[PDB]
């Protein structure tokens, strides 16, 4: 119960595109903040605001501007529109006073790419449990592979009998570079769902691995012969077998 | 909502001898609310270059302010402080009484 | 140095 | 600007975890946050006076005497304590954030029987995955090999309805000589099943 | 001797004339050292003592942020209080906050305080143990419950017992010459013929620091206050202070009356009579 909604949660766009990120907050008077988070640097303050139409700059404000036309909204607009502004962006809120702790939103994953022909959706494949595993352990592991995607804005989930499960699953926290020497390199991600042999041996059970990919939107330009790598869901599925 | 009349003192910074530069002070204190119009007068006409202290307050919440200007006293010249405030229905003039 | 434990009424 | 140390530490499940920050600047407030992946920092503790505070039960934190230092302690650690932890220091109505400390809890594996299985692709062709699974937590998995073989790191799944947790790692390749007996042998495997 | 650091905040709404006027002011004892004024150009905490100029840009930025944050809380407070007391939007109102700390002659912590007022009247204040709140009325009780739930006393006590006394300690050594001084009053007496029956004796104290002074009138050794008049201590404008006290006396009997001067710059209290 923080009361913060950041929109959008994911944005993929080319250099030259101004990007506005919105932070909505529901509790009348509030101090508001925009941060970015990056691997070697922690959280760095971009801009902050003590009330309507009152804003000031933090340590990394260069390339950014900010707007507070009303108490509910703090808009961060990416002015310079540049590949170094690829980051995770976090809105925070604080009660009006002096020195009150800040509470954060859930984040915005933003990738600014110098070349959009680099952008690729995942291929998704499901691999069925080994017969050896079933007889050795009385258990059955399915693996999902999402291969060849760029950039990593993916969300993998497992659906059994039309419903999302979380028990028995583990997905790699970090994706794997398909070509480690390459800068622009496409990615792969693996996940496992383990069930009892019994549950897999029931053929009424349907198993789906869903990969939500975030990519290009309507106003992004596209001139290649392949289908535009838009924000999409790619899935693979499998049914139980009596072996 | 409480309103308090300003108590006004007109006096010099140093003890006053004629033809020696000094400072003329008007101190207003004990007042509420803080909006106040204070002028310093030389022969009944307003002195322009006149500074004041930053608004502060006492234990009882009432405000105080020092208005001051650099001057040089004579026998002939009359000096006064002209104060206006919501508690007063007309401006109050207090003349600089040289032994006060 | 001024305070850092102040909140609205 | 805050120096947090170390960038990524490791605890075995059930142990005590200690965690610190450092600056040359004075700070009047210290905060500790936890970040779970896909989510933002969540405030754990706010410290105001130079002394001892406990607002989780299992989390205790201290504000240093010099006000240039702070720590966080976790007792009876548990797998959900995985995350990125951050200190924040407060001066001049501004908070300054450390660079992240990244905890991973290594699971306790009840009964290992490590094995390597071949799993076939469900709805197409000759496509194949190798799965190294049920190894003890002390086993590490390597990757580099030759460039055409992709090996993931190990993760734990938890089968909540069976009170069973297991580590596993995945490998795959193409039109090679690649097989599951040759998949993980550049990692140090136990005396296990094929 | 004893020393104090105090900060004073005044906010006054001016509906139809923009945002509220905000003036903040810092004192060590009777010496002002910093100000902020929202109608001034700079929008910064500015120095008002020579000994505080030497503080670097991190001090000034920090003090500017804290003071602008004090300003916003009061803006919200003026709006909140207008609603609590069902006052109209058209009228001008005031919010006043005062806090700080006292130290002894060893400069160890002595005392802390934080008082808040609405329209010149007490609203909510921190109790002396620095752990609870006095709420004067129904609307202040709502504020007390809010401040209890946010644990505000704890944060204040931490500032008041730590940060405040350490910065007081630092200022006292940095401004040694002027802050740790005592200037003894220069005393004289005046006489004025009111009538042929009445006379006024006036007892003067000039050029003194600190401003705390006691002026009493005594008759034949027994003190009396019934015909006594005392003005507010007034600044001379040079860091020293001035005060008088007067009695209305039957003329001829001026020999019966003595003025007694007490100040910490006097080793022994002064007596003064019209010869």
């Amino acid at each position: 119960d923080a009361g913060i909604t950041q929109s959008p949660r994911h944005k993929v766009t080319e250099t030259g595109t101004p990007v506005t990120l919105r932070c909505h907050q529901t509790e009348n008077h509030r101090y508001m903040y925009w941060y970015r988070q990056d691997p070697g640097h922690g959280l760095r303050l971009i801009h902050y605001s003590y009330g309507v139409k009152d804003t000031d700059k933090g340590e990394v404000s260069d390339g950014y501007s900010v707007s507070r036309s009303k108490t509910e909204d703090f808009l961060l607009t990416l002015e310079s529109a540049t590949s170094s502004q690829t980051s995770v962006y976090f809105c925070a809120i604080s009660e009006v006073g002096v020195g009150q702790p800040q509470h954060f939103g859930d984040g915005t994953r933003l990738s600014i790419l110098e070349d959009l022909n680099k952008v690729f959706p995942p291929e998704v494949a499901v691999f069925e449990p080994s017969e050896a595993e079933i007889s050795h352990t009385q258990k059955a592991t399915l693996v999902c592979l999402a291969t060849g995607f760029y950039p990593d804005h993916v969300e993998l989930s497992w659906w059994v009998n039309g419903k999302e499960v979380h028990s028995g699953v583990c997905t790699d926290p970090q994706p794997l570079k398909e070509q480690p020497a390459l800068n622009d390199s496409r990615y792969a991600l693996s996940s496992r769902l383990r069930v009892s042999a019994t549950f897999w041996q029931d053929p009424r059970n349907h198993f789906r691995c869903q990969v939500q990919f975030y990519g290009l939107s309507e106003n992004d330009e596209w001139t290649q012969d392949r289908a535009k790598p838009v924000t999409q869901i790619v899935s693979a599925e499998a049914w139980g077998r009596a072996d | 909502m409480i309103q308090r009349t300003p108590k006004i003192q007109v006096y010099s910074r140093h003890p006053a001898e004629n033809g020696k530069s000094n400072f003329l002070n008007c101190y207003v204190s004990g007042f509420h609310p803080s909006d106040i119009e204070v002028d310093l007068l030389k022969n009944g006409e307003r002195i322009e270059k006149v500074e004041h202290s930053d608004l502060s307050f006492s234990k009882d919440w009432s405000f105080y302010l020092l208005y001051y200007t650099e001057f040089t006293p004579t026998e002939k010249d009359e000096y006064a402080c002209r104060v206006n405030h919501v508690t007063l229905s007309q401006p109050k003039i207090v003349k600089w009484d040289r032994d006060m | 140095a001024a305070g850092i434990g102040i909140l609205t009424v | 600007q805050l120096n947090q140390s170390p960038q990524s530490m490791f605890i075995q499940e059930g142990e005590d975890v200690s965690m610190n920050c450092t600056s040359s600047s004075i700070f009047n407030t210290w905060l500790w946050y936890k970040q779970d992946p896909g989510e933002g920092p969540v405030l754990l503790i706010a410290l105001y006076k130079a002394g001892e505070l406990t607002s989780n039960g299992r989390l205790t934190a201290q504000f240093g005497i010099t006000r240039k230092d702070s720590f966080l302690n976790i007792s009876a650690s548990i797998p959900s304590d995985v995350g990125i932890y951050f200190c924040a220091g407060g001066t001049g109505n501004q908070f300054y954030f450390g660079t992240g400390t990244s905890l991973t809890v290594i699971p306790n594996i009840q009964n290992p029987d490590p094995a390597v299985y071949q799993l076939r692709d469900s709805k197409s062709s000759d496509k194949s995955v190798c799965l190294f699974t049920d190894f003890d937590s002390q086993t590490n998995v390597s990757q580099s090999k030759d460039s055409d073989v992709y090996i993931t790191d190990k993760c734990v799944l938890d089968m909540r309805s069976m009170d069973f947790k297991s580590n596993s790692a995945v490998a795959w390749s193409n039109k090679s000589d690649f097989a599951c007996a040759n998949a993980f042998n550049n990692s140090i495997i136990p005396e296990d099943t094929f | 001797g004893s020393h104090s650091m105090r900060y004073f905040f005044t906010s006054v709404s001016r509906p139809g004339r923009g945002e509220p006027r905000f003036i903040a002011v810092g004192y060590v004892d009777d010496t002002q050292f910093v100000r902020f004024d929202s109608d001034a150009a700079s929008q910064r905490m500015e120095p008002r003592a020579p000994w505080i100029e030497q503080e670097g840009p991190e001090y000034w930025d920090g003090e500017t942020r804290k003071v602008k944050a004090h300003s916003q809380t009061h803006r919200v407070d003026l709006g909140t209080l207008r609603g609590y007391y069902n006052q109209s939007e058209a009228g001008s109102h005031t919010v006043q906050r005062m806090y700080g700390c006292d130290v002894g002659s060893d400069w160890r912590f002595l005392r802390g305080y934080h008082q808040y007022a609405y329209d010149g009247k007490d609203y909510i204040a921190l109790k002396e143990d620095l752990r609870s709140w006095t709420a004067a009325d129904m609307a202040a009780q709502t504020t007390k419950h809010k401040w209890e739930a946010a644990h505000v006393a704890e944060q204040l006590r931490a500032y008041l017992e730590g940060t405040c006394v350490e910065w007081l300690r630092r200022y006292l050594e940095n401004g040694k010459e002027t802050l740790q001084r005592t200037d003894a009053p220069k005393t004289h007496m005046t006489h004025h013929a009111v009538s042929d029956h009445e006379a006024t004796l006036r007892c003067w104290a000039l050029s003194f620091y600190p401003a705390e002074i006691t002026l009493t009138w005594q008759r034949d050794g027994e003190d009396q206050t019934q015909d006594t008049e005392l003005v507010e201590t007034r600044p001379a404008g040079d860091g020293t202070f001035q005060k008088w006290a007067a009695v209305v006396v039957p003329s001829g009997q001026e020999q019966r009356y003595t003025c007694h001067v007490q100040h910490e710059g006097l080793p022994k209290p002064l007596t003064l009579r019209w010869e």
